[PDB]
């Protein structure tokens, strides 16, 4: 019904970004997170979403693993950018 | 999606120096 | 004239409707949107404030912006950046 965060106006971080996750390469998901924060804070949406734990997962960033521990902003990320998620049941 | 989304991230915005408002319109 | 005082800032609503603001320099533009959002039922979110030819940000300020005590904020409702 409502959608928040810049639509496409990442600046300089703390300007807080949507930030999609292709999980299981079958669909996508649309965070809100800016930027300087650890990608694990995004990491477990996706858990919180699919039921996820979190740490199980695997995600990605355009060319970089983004590591949770990763803020989108130390990579780089934008509103609507994607960062994918594969993890399989074994 | 459908959906908020939860994350909690650091402050938004600085203001440095401070301004009441005003009427108009 | 203008260094970190108040200015009066000018914020037009697209329909033709513009309002006068005095917002200190140094302070984010946030606070004179917000008062436009006050003088009318804008969301501030939903609300894009571009400045005389220059989108807007809720921290962006007159001095950022080197607008002045006689300049004008455009409105423009979702359009611009963040």
């Amino acid at each position: 019904g409502s959608e928040e965060k810049p639509k496409e106006g990442v600046k300089t971080e703390n300007d807080h970004i949507n930030l999609k996750v292709a999980g299981q390469d079958g669909s996508v998901v649309q965070f809100k997170i800016k930027r300087h924060t650890p990608l694990s804070k995004l990491m477990k949406a996706y858990c919180e979403r699919q039921g996820l734990s979190m740490r199980q997962i695997r995600f990605r960033f355009d060319g970089q693993p983004i590591n949770e521990t990763d803020t989108p902003a130390q990579l780089e990320m934008e509103d609507e950018d994607t960062i994918d998620v594969f993890q399989q049941q074994t | 999606t459908v959906g908020d989304e939860i994350v909690d991230l650091t402050c938004e915005s600085l203001e440095p120096v401070v301004v009441d408002l005003t009427h108009n319109d």
